[PDB]
């Protein structure tokens, strides 16, 4: 009946259309801040001197960008890893030129996404569920941390974090391949396996369940109406699905335990994306993909090129051109 | 009812066997420390820098002041041998005690001795075991103080004349300095505790931590958790494990940044230069070369209009130009002779650069912590030839990986401990599904 | 070689299991 | 290099650090012996 | 193609005498170059001063000509600038400065010949790649 | 009390020129039989004014104020050179060396960024005849060089440059080139600026002087792409004088 | 006109979010 | 009217010899005995109205004058080109390997 | 407009390397009848060996 206890009861209420919770108390403001600043920067922000070389990059729609090319541009290389809130700038004009909004957006977003993962634990506890859905979401979360926070820490500048834009993303990727040879890194290769396999098993599982739907409807209606929300009986025949898939390959290469199957579905892409988040996060410290440049030579010592050396030719052309005005000395050491 | 793949969860309420597991595991850690040091010594060549040799334990011992002399030159390898041997030998004793308690020893303890036996829900016994280890930890931190002040000192990369082993006679005690570090921002130019840049602060903080840990050990032996703490935590083995998992994760992330930025307690003489350091060193190298050719590096405008060799930071300091403008917070003993009140002094640059600084810059630039997984040194486009990956990259990446998984382990075990404590970790009771007794959302 | 010592070492583990299995021990 | 009086043990020392890993492998031989109980 | 004695034949001095190395010496020279030199001179460039490479035509125009075993062996003892005007043992590895460059301490006279030999052979095998930099990778 | 680097770092003080005490109203005597040099000249701008284009007939718009957006990166310092005595008792400072340029971009009302190379490169500044003492009424007037804001290697966003880069608009392979000549052919400008240094304080004992400066120069023309603006810069200076 | 078009579509998507969440067909049990 | 002045300069003796008034200092490595000592002196004392002017550099030893004479036919002078001498580009023109 | 014939200062006929369909953009490279490069339009000018100005194309 006390004021605080009533507040605690509303915060943690399972009757709110959207669950709030204690993580929500940090998540709601931080995400609103990031969202509002992003929408405005994406539409109207003036150009940003991302690389600190007084060469501003235009990112917003009103400065001649479309949806594909627009971006909120990372903060200036001259700032490096320094904290640059609004109140550290002589004016909003200065803060805009130097990339202020990128910092505001990504810090609020990393907080709010982190609280988003906590909120998944919290509601799960309020509803009497098992708790590990938040563990599945730590894979995309770790990946966002890697490209917005970890990689800038290792390279010494938020100007090398990933831009908040579609082409900006591609720029990040091409520069990353030139400097880290990420294609040749095992943790990226596991990421592709996590993401190709995820798509594969999504399609497989969806097709096997759909294939063994029990007839409940006429030809003139969507089979979807054969299932009613909250019915106790399963809506497909898992033995028929097992009997099809076990014969498509062989019997013991098929799941008949639904729990093992769905756990498999959870584990494969989650673990693969953990590794690819770790790949970005460890190339942040310049432990790069495999280097086989000139690994094959002949009896005389002539280099015999392989596909790896061709990759390297591509990598070099990305190297020599990126940030074409920003380098004064012969080694791009960071 | 655990499966074989969750088999160690069968030890939760078997204090005797669980003790053997921890002690056997402690043996593995001591074994590796011993075996690895010996492996590194057997491979060590004193004419090469440590960081051209894939060493991570010998630099930890050197940094304590054993085996090294002025400039980090290795003078005596016997202390390295001793540390490995003693660790290796001690692992047999822990190994022995671990397999005895895990196989032959009493399966549970609480019936054999009310002292060593424990119940996870016994908040008093738990905080007493906490207090014991806190005291151990405090003693451990004071050991580092004793070495620093009374048993030879520590390696000081900042020491005058190239760095040297130095005894610490005035450890910093001022709590405004010691805890000032805990309140510095973690961002560029501040860097929280990772910015500690002198052995006086390092030793003084260990005096403090040692006292605080012993104070807290005694505190937790003498008390039981207060009611607000009782109502805030889950009191169970797995919950306790999840708390430590969070803490180790956090500590792992911190150590990652420590080895990457800090060149004081990870001297670059031993570990190789940091990323910022190597990048600064490249700018220094071509400043030096170009000025010998007659270039006026103060007044050279680069392509962008910014200075080619020197420019200003956002707060005015004279700093190296190019991309390394990002690394201007870097401080290192080979560079600081050139700093004046406004940053790099152009008069010192024109007149006072010494050959040893030229050497050190050329060396660090050609040893930047970039390399491939198969230990090809340098940028990803470099051809094979140089077999090198900095110890800093090895130490930073490994511990980021471990720190990340332990955060995942924290989440896994914290959520399970919550669910197990409330009684729905094995699934939803069909006959009593909470959602089915809640009103609909709409 | 070094493969001699790591053979003696690598076989030590499986031999403990083998002896206890063939003596019907607390495995 | 090790001290001369222990030089005989070079090949053993090259192998020692891998030994902890063998404990992990040993755990799976044991579980295979009792049938993953 | 193979590592024939013709390719292993390099000038000994300016007088024009030549010397045929062995395949042992070449591989030994390559290994010692990698140990002592590659961190700055990988592929025959100079990372800390790219204007001066290890191409044979560059070595030839140096004062003391360095495009022969003698000149190269002398250089690893008493390195000078390209015009020979000043000694640079204090900033360049050499036996004269093996105290401040500890990797030079355990190099024998035989080792120098192999290192010099590798430097002279390698452009005969790789051509433009040796000392050409990334353009030829 | 002389501050250390660790006292300065991050305060913004590194961008400020040394001030002189308000008592320092001396005079520094000049012995023409001696030779002198400026050991350090520090210039610190406080105001950036840009001349507007009135577009109409005879109005000639004035200098409007601007906002600095490139932060505390604006001061010239460590400048040195000969301070000569001429056959009429005038003094001429000939700049030799120093950090004598800072790129600056200020923003006008309406959002236009004006970048400029604030500089005193190759400054030659002279006093009136018969000086014999540097006093709190001495004026130096001089001119200096304003090179192109970008130097010759600079590549525009389509890869075009002067000493490097494409020589055409390669994304428009069959477009008519005549309309693109201004943007395809880069040009290195070199213009003169003008500066007044007015001495207001003099420490007779130390040879230190301090005061006020106004300089006029041209902004960036983006290698001939667009016409420059005229820029007025106001600030404070500090110089230290030594017998050569 | 293209900026107006891009922002118009984006705003329509946000309004649709509002209706899809708060004005969904409510799921009813069995 | 709009001409790239560097391209234009390649059509002069600058495009075939070492221009004592414009060429970047790294080009003096192509001839023996010039780099780094004489190259430094040469660049610092530019400009020259004639190739012969370099022999009058105050401080030249008699051997340095002999090296210059040997190489005078590889030298030229053309008008100083601001684009090639500003930014200290005669000491570092941003070209490495 | 007519057939363009290029010649260097020595009267040798030169041949522009034609753009392959793969390339959005292609450098301007002039070869002799044997395929030896004799002229081009350089990107970096400082170490240009083959400029139209130098070769008198
Ligand atoms: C409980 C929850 C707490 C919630 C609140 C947390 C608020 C802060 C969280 C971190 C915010 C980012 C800080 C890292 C930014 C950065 O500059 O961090 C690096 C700093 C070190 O700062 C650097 O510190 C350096 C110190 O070196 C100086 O001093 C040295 C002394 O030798 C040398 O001389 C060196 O040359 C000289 O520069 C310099 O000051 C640099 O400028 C400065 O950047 O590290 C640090 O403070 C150490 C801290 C490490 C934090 C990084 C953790 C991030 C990992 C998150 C895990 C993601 C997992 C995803 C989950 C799914
Ligand atoms: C201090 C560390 C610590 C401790 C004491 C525990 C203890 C426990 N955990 Mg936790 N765990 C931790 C860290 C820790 N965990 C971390 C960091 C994570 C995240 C990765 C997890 C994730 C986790 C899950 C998902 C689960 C547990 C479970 C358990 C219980 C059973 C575990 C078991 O039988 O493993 C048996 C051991 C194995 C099956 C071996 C695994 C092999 C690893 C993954 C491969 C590593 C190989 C290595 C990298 C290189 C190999 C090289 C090659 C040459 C061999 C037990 C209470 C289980 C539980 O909830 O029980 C209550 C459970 O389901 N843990
Ligand atoms: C550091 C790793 C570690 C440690 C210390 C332990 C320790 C333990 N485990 Mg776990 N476990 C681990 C990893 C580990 N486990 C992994 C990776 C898995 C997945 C495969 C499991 C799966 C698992 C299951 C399924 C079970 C355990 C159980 C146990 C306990 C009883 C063991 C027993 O009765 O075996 C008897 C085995 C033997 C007698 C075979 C010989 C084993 C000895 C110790 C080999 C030592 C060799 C060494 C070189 C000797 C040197 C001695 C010298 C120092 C003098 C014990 C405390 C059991 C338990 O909880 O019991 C209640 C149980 O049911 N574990
Ligand atoms: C945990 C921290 C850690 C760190 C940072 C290092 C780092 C290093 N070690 Mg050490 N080592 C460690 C643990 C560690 N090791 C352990 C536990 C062992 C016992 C097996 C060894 C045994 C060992 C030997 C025997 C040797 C090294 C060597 C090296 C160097 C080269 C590594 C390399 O090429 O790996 C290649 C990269 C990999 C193998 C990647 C593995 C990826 C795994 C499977 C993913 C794991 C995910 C989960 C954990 C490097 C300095 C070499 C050296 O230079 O010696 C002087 C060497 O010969 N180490
Ligand atoms: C923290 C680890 C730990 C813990 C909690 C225990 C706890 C226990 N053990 Mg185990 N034990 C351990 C480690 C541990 N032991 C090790 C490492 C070994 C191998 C030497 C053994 C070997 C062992 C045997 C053989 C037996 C026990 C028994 C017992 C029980 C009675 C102990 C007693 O009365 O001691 C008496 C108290 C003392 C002797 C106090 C003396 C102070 C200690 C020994 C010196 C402190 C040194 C310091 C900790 C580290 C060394 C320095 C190093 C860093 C260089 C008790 C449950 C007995 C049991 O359960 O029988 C049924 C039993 O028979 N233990
Ligand atoms: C391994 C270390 C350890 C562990 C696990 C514990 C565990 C515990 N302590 Mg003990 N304690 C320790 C060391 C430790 N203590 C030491 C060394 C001292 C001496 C100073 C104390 C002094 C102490 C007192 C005086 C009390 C406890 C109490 C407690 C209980 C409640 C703790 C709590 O609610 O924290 C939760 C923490 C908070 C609610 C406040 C968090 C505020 C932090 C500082 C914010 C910082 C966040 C940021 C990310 C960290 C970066 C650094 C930061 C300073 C900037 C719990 C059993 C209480 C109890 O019940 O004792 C009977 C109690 O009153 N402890
Ligand atoms: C993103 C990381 C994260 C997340 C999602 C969780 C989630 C969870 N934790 Mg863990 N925790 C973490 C990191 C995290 N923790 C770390 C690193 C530590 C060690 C320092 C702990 C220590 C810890 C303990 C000791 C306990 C939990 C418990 C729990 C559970 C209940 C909620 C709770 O008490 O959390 C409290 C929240 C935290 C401890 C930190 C969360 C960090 C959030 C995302 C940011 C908070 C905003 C921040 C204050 C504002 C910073 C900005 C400003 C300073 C500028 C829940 C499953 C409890 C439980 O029931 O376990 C069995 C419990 O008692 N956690
Ligand atoms: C960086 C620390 C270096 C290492 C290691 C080695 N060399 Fe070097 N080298 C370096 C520089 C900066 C220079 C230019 C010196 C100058 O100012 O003139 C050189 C030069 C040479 C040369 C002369 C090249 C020429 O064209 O005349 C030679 C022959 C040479 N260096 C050989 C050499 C050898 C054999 C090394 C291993 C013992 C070696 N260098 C290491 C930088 C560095
Ligand atoms: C329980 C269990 C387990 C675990 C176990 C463990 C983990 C153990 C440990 C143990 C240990 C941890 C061990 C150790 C050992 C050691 C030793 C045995 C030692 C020895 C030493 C020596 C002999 C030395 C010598 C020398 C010298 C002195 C000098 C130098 C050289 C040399 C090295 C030679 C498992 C899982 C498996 C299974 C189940 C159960
Ligand atoms: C040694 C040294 C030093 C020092 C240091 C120190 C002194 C430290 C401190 C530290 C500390 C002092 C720490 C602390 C920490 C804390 C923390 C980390 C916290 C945490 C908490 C938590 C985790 C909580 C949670 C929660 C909540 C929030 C709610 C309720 C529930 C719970 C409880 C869960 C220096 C740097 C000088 C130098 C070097 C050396
Ligand atoms: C230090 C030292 C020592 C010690 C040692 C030791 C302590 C040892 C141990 C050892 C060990 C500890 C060993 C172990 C081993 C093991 C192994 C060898 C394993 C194997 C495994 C396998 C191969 C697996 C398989 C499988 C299974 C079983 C199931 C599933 C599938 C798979 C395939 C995975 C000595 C005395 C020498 C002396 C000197 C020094
Ligand atoms: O890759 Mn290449 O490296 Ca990481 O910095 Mn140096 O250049 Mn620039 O700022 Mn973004 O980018
Ligand atoms: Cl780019
Ligand atoms: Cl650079
Ligand atoms: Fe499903």
């Amino acid at each position: 009946a006390n004021l605080w206890e009533r507040f605690c009861n509303w915060v943690t209420s399972t009757d709110n259309r959207l669950y709030v919770g204690w993580f929500g108390v940090i998540m709601i403001p931080t995400l609103l801040a990031a969202t509002i600043c992003f929408v405005i920067a994406f539409i109207a922000a003036p150009p940003v001197d991302i690389d600190g070389i007084r060469e501003p990059v235009s990112g917003s729609l009103l400065y001649g960008n479309n949806i594909i090319t627009g971006a909120v541009v990372p903060s200036s290389n001259a700032i490096g890893l320094h904290f640059y809130p609004i109140w550290e700038a002589a004016s909003l004009d200065e803060w805009l030129y130097n990339g202020g909004p990128y910092q505001l957006i990504i810090f609020h977003f990393l907080l709010g996404a982190s609280c988003y993962m906590g909120r998944q634990w919290e509601l799960s506890y309020r509803l009497g569920m098992r708790p590990w859905i938040c563990v599945a979401y730590s894979a995309p979360l770790a990946s966002a941390f890697a490209v917005f926070l970890i990689y800038p820490i290792g390279q010494g500048s938020f100007s090398d974090g990933m831009p908040l834009g579609i082409s900006g993303t591609f720029n990040f990727m091409i520069v990353f391949q030139a400097e880290h040879n990420i294609l040749m890194h095992p943790f990226h290769q596991l990421g592709v396996a996590g993401v190709f396999g995820g798509a594969l098993f999504c399609a497989m599982h969806g097709s096997l369940v759909t294939s063994s739907l029990i007839r409940e409807t006429t030809e003139t209606e969507s089979a979807n109406y054969g299932y009613k929300f909250g019915q106790e009986e399963e809506t497909y025949n898992i033995v028929a699905a097992h009997g099809y898939f076990g014969r498509l390959i062989f019997q013991y290469a098929s799941f008949n335990n639904s729990r093992s199957l769905h756990f498999f579905l959870a584990a494969w892409p989650v673990v693969g994306v953990w590794f690819t988040a770790l790949g970005i996060s460890t190339m942040a410290f310049n432990l790069n993909g495999f280097n086989f440049n000139h690994s094959v030579i002949d009896a005389k010592g002539n280099v015999i090129n392989t596909w790896a050396d061709i990759i390297n030719r591509a990598n070099l052309g990305m190297e020599v051109m990126h940030e074409r005005n920003a380098h004064n000395f012969p080694l791009d050491l960071a | 009812g655990f499966a074989w793949w969750a088999g160690n969860a069968r030890l939760i309420n078997l204090s005797g066997k669980l003790l053997g597991a921890h002690v056997a595991h402690a043996g593995l850690i001591v074994f590796w420390a011993g075996a690895m040091t010996l492996f590194e010594l057997a491979h060590f060549i004193p004419e090469k820098p440590m960081y051209e040799q894939g060493l991570i334990l010998i630099p930890h011992i050197a940094t304590l002041g054993w085996g090294v002399g002025p400039g980090g030159e290795v003078v005596d390898t016997f202390p390295f041998f001793v540390v490995g041997v003693v660790h290796l030998i001690s692992s047999a004793v822990l190994g022995f005690g671990g397999v005895y308690h895990a196989i032959r020893g009493p399966e549970t303890l609480e019936e054999y001795s009310s002292f060593f036996g424990y119940d996870w829900k016994d908040k008093n016994k738990m905080t007493t075991i906490l207090g014991f280890h806190l005291i151990v930890l405090g003693i451990g931190a004071l050991l580092l103080v004793a070495k620093a002040m009374f048993f030879g000192g520590l390696y000081d990369t900042w020491a005058p004349g190239g760095g040297d082993v130095r005894v610490i006679t005035n450890p910093t005690l001022d709590p405004r300095v010691i805890f000032g570090y805990l309140l510095k921002s973690p961002f560029g130019g501040e860097g929280w505790i990772v910015s500690v840049n002198n052995l006086e602060d390092v030793v003084g903080g260990h005096i403090w931590i040692g006292l605080i840990c012993i104070a807290g050990g005694i505190w937790h032996i003498l008390t039981t958790p207060f009611g607000w703490a009782r109502r805030a935590f889950i009191w169970s083995g797995e919950a306790y494990l999840s708390y430590s998992l969070g803490a180790l994760s956090m500590m792992g992330f911190i150590a990652t940044c420590f080895v990457w930025f800090n060149n004081t307690v990870y001297p670059s003489e031993f570990y190789g230069p940091t990323g910022p350091e190597a990048s600064q060193a490249q700018a220094m190298t071509f400043l030096i070369r170009d000025q010998k050719l007659g270039a006026n590096v103060g007044s050279a405008q680069g392509p962008t209009g910014l200075g080619k060799y020197l420019m200003r930071s956002p707060t005015g300091e004279i700093i190296f130009g190019g991309e390394t403008m990002r690394f201007w917070d870097f401080r290192g003993p080979w560079l600081e002779p050139l700093r004046g009140p406004n940053g790099l002094d152009l008069n010192k640059i024109k007149n006072d650069i010494q050959p040893w600084q030229e050497r050190r810059a050329a060396e660090y630039m050609t040893h930047a912590p970039l390399g491939s997984l198969n230990s090809v040194g340098g940028v990803a486009t470099e051809i094979n030839s140089v077999n090198f990956v900095s110890p800093r990259s090895w130490l930073a990446t490994s511990h980021f990986v471990l720190a990340f998984f332990f955060l995942v382990g924290h989440l896994w075990h914290a959520g399970r401990a919550r669910a197990a404590a409330a009684g729905f970790e094995k699934g939803i009771d069909r006959e009593s599904e909470p959602v089915l007794s809640m009103p609909s959302l709409d | 070689a070094q493969l001699t010592m790591i053979a003696m070492i690598g076989i030590a583990g499986p031999m403990i299991i083998f002896l206890l299995a063939v003596r019907r021990g607390n495995l | 290099k090790l001290p001369e009086a222990y030089a005989i043990f070079d090949p053993l020392v090259d192998v020692l650090p891998v030994i902890p890993v063998l404990f992990l492998a040993l755990a799976f031989v044991w579980q295979a012996a009792v049938g993953f109980r | 193609a193979e590592l024939t004695p013709e390719v292993l034949t390099v000038p000994l001095n300016s007088e024009g005498k030549t010397i045929t190395l062995t395949e042992k010496q070449y591989l030994e020279g390559k290994r010692l170059f990698q140990y002592a030199c590659a961190s700055c001179h990988v592929g025959g460039i100079t990372k800390t001063n790219p204007s001066l490479d290890l191409r044979t035509e560059t070595l030839a125009l140096a004062t003391p000509p360095r495009d022969n075993i003698e000149g190269l062996v002398d250089y690893m003892k008493n390195p000078t600038t390209y015009d020979g005007e000043q000694e640079i043992a204090e900033v360049h590895p050499s036996l004269r400065s093996a105290d401040i460059f500890p990797k030079m301490r355990n190099l024998t006279e035989k080792d120098l010949v192999a290192i010099a030999g590798h430097i002279l052979v390698e452009p005969k095998i790789l051509g433009d790649k040796w000392g050409g930099g990334k353009v030829y990778y | 009390q002389t501050l250390t680097y660790d006292d300065i770092v991050g305060t913004g003080l590194a961008n400020k020129c040394p001030t002189l005490d308000d008592t320092a109203r001396g005079a520094y005597p000049i012995d023409s039989s001696q030779t002198y040099r400026i050991a350090r000249l520090c210039l610190q701008p406080t105001t950036f004014l840009v001349k507007e284009e009135p577009k109409n007939k005879r109005q000639e718009a004035e200098f409007v104020p601007t906002k600095l957006v490139t932060r505390e990166t604006t001061s010239l310092d460590q400048i040195q050179g000969e301070l000569k005595v001429n056959s009429d008792g005038s003094l001429t400072f000939v700049e030799e060396d120093g950090i004598d340029f800072q790129p600056v971009t200020v923003q006008m009302a309406g959002g236009e960024r004006i970048p400029l190379l604030f500089t005193v490169k190759n400054l030659v500044a002279s006093t009136q005849p018969n000086v014999t003492s540097i006093t709190t009424s001495t004026d130096f007037k001089g001119e200096f060089n304003v090179p192109s804001y970008r130097t010759a290697n600079f590549l525009d966003p389509k890869g075009r440059g002067l000493a490097s880069g494409y020589d055409s608009a390669i994304a428009l392979p069959q477009a008519k080139e005549e309309e693109l000549a201004r943007a395809n052919v880069k040009r290195f400008s070199l213009t003169k600026g003008q500066i007044s240094l007015n001495v207001a304080k003099v420490d007779g004992r130390t040879g230190e002087i301090a005061g006020t400066f106004e300089s006029e120069q041209l902004s960036d023309d983006d290698m001939g792409a667009h016409e420059p603006h005229e820029v007025k810069i106001q600030g404070v200076f500090y110089a230290s004088i030594e017998p050569a | 006109m293209e900026t107006i078009t891009y922002v118009f579509i984006f705003a329509c998507i946000i309004a649709l979010f509002f209706f899809a969440i708060f004005f969904r067909e409510p799921p009813r049990i069995t | 009217e709009l001409v790239n002045v560097v391209d234009e300069k390649l059509g002069t003796a600058y495009g075939e010899k070492i221009d004592l008034n414009n060429t970047n200092i790294a080009a003096f490595i192509q001839y023996r005995g010039l780099y780094p000592t004489l190259a430094k002196l040469i660049v610092k004392n530019a400009p020259y109205e004639s190739v012969e002017d370099v022999l009058n550099i105050p401080g030249l030893t008699e051997r340095q004058k002999q090296i210059l004479r040997e190489n005078l036919e590889h030298f030229t002078v053309t008008e100083v080109e601001t684009a090639l001498v500003e930014g200290g580009d005669r000491y570092n023109n941003g070209l490495y390997k | 407009k007519g057939h363009a014939v290029f010649r260097n200062k020595e009267g040798e006929e030169l041949f522009v390397r034609r753009m392959p369909a793969f390339f959005e953009s292609f450098p301007v490279i002039l070869t002799d009848k044997n395929g030896v490069v004799k002229a081009d339009i350089p990107f970096r000018r400082a170490e240009s060996k083959y400029s139209f100005e130098q070769q008198g194309v």
